[PDB]
């Protein structure tokens, strides 16, 4: 059904990280939550076919806007694409 | 110029790669606490067809421009018959939801086969033409916090002990970190759900906002849900017309009935003598 | 076309006509039992030339007949209830509440599961994503034979009949459940 997105990884938390997540799987898109230390118990993170720690040893914000370990854990999954939802790096030129 | 009463208005965008652009129409985000929007509208109902066509217009005219790609929503300030762009979220928003059910298009949906590469009208992605996207009935947002209104906005924490939402005709439901067992942390959001309801007219969905509100139990927090009522309760809200200054000029919305607590009482009372 | 029956009253299944007319049927009940007009500017029914279809809608029941075991319903309690949300889907309860014991004395129906879509198609990858984000757990459901219909290229080609299911055993070939974490629970539960 999709072109080259056959994996997404989600990178925010919270109710966007859900909506996202629903829509891959309607569109039988594989998802990848992360989620930081202090969210290790929030439902976002049940709501993917895999999950993964992010900014371990960051202050809670800071983990959301840890680019480089997001990115490592796009590659790690496979992930073709990136959606960043809204707030944290969904506007950031740098990601 | 500091603007005099204006209606906060957006305008939702999707563009693919193959240079189609499109709006979803407008919404209305005028109903704010010191600047943070608290309900959410579409479409504004207090506003002509031939002047919601020119903003949407307008923002099509600058995103074709740009070449924009994806979702983006374009920003005004809307004072009588004139309207003056403010800004672009180049992003998809918090309430996106109230767009998607009043035209029956899937942002979140579009935004991945955009990005996959697809056109906007391409059989899959469904997208109709300009001309073919309509406004069906009418929808509003409120977002579900605990954020409690007695103690300044802070937000609580703790477990939710009990959570139950609602549903039925008219209702969606996109869940944050509201379910039941959840512990609420005070780092990020406090956003719990964000409740939409739609009806054919306005009135349709104001009371069906009005049941499902007060039709929700969440017990281990406090909710702003006292607030929400009083806004989505106030004739000037049934009425259509409001404006930016609306809440902050409205010192009733911060008058809550005293709650009944008869049930934890109760309990208090059964707990100790056993 | 031939007449068989009327039902002279309102059906589990209005919840998909009201999702594509916009025609909330049981407000416009009682309306119309307190005297108004249909077209009464409170009660809102367009006259029948501005009743539109919008979408397609698709309803499924989500009981605790176990498909495994003739569709017997399922009883007591339900120690995990989890349902689902988002654009298209709409809900409405019966007996499906977290902590809820089901008897056997009525209908096992849970919860009535809707999702719209401007296709049939786009209701139909919401259906298949709202089932399987369904957690219900303490009870047997009938999820999975749901989902077998759901799944099925003549459900999704909208060329099936009345003797579809009847006619089409793959529907009653279950997967077999990877109950992984009841099991490393029980692993749990007995060294401590």
């Amino acid at each position: 059904m999709m072109n080259r997105i056959k994996k997404v990884l989600v990178a925010n938390r919270g109710e966007i990280a859900i909506r996202v997540m629903r829509a891959c799987t309607e569109l039988k898109i594989k998802t990848v939550a992360i989620y930081s230390q202090e969210d290790t118990g929030s439902f976002h993170r049940y709501k993917s076919d895999e999950a993964y720690l992010v900014g371990a040893g960051k202050k809670p914000i800071d983990a959301y806007l840890d680019i480089e370990n997001i990115i490592e854990i796009a590659k790690e999954s496979g992930a073709d694409a990136i959606h960043p939802g809204y707030g944290f790096l969904s506007e950031n030129i740098e990601f | 110029k500091c603007v005099m009463n204006p209606k906060h208005i957006e305008v939702q965008i999707l563009g693919d790669t193959h240079g189609n652009i499109v709006h979803l129409f407008e919404r209305d985000c005028s109903i704010q606490r010191r600047h943070q929007k608290v309900v959410e509208v579409a479409p504004c109902n207090a506003i002509t067809s031939e002047l919601r066509n020119r903003i949407c217009d307008a923002a099509v005219k600058l995103m074709k421009n740009v070449d924009y790609i994806n979702a983006g929503t374009v920003e005004f300030l809307v004072e009588g018959d004139d309207f003056y762009f403010i800004e672009v979220n180049p992003r998809v928003q918090v309430e996106h939801t109230i767009t998607e059910m009043i035209t029956g298009i899937d942002i979140v949906q579009s935004q991945l086969f955009i990005a996959d590469g697809y056109a906007l009208h391409d059989q899959l992605v469904a997208i109709p033409k300009q001309e073919d996207i309509h406004i069906h009935g009418s929808a509003i947002q409120s977002r579900i916090t605990t954020e409690d209104p007695l103690n300044n906005f802070m937000p609580d924490t703790g477990r939710v002990d009990t959570y139950r939402s609602t549903g039925g005709f008219g209702v969606r439901l996109d869940a944050g970190n509201g379910f039941q067992g959840t512990v609420v942390t005070p780092f990020y959001d406090s956003l719990l759900v964000k409740l939409c309801t739609w009806g054919m007219t306005f009135e349709q969905a104001t009371r069906k906002m009005r049941r499902n509100l007060i039709e929700f139990r969440i017990r281990g927090v406090k909710t702003n849900i006292p607030f929400l009522l009083n806004v989505v309760r106030h004739p000037d809200f049934a009425s259509g017309n409001y404006n930016t200054s609306f809440i902050d000029t409205t010192p009733e919305l911060f008058k809550f009935p005293h709650i009944r607590d008869r049930g934890t009482k109760t309990l208090r009372y059964i707990g100790n003598v056993t």
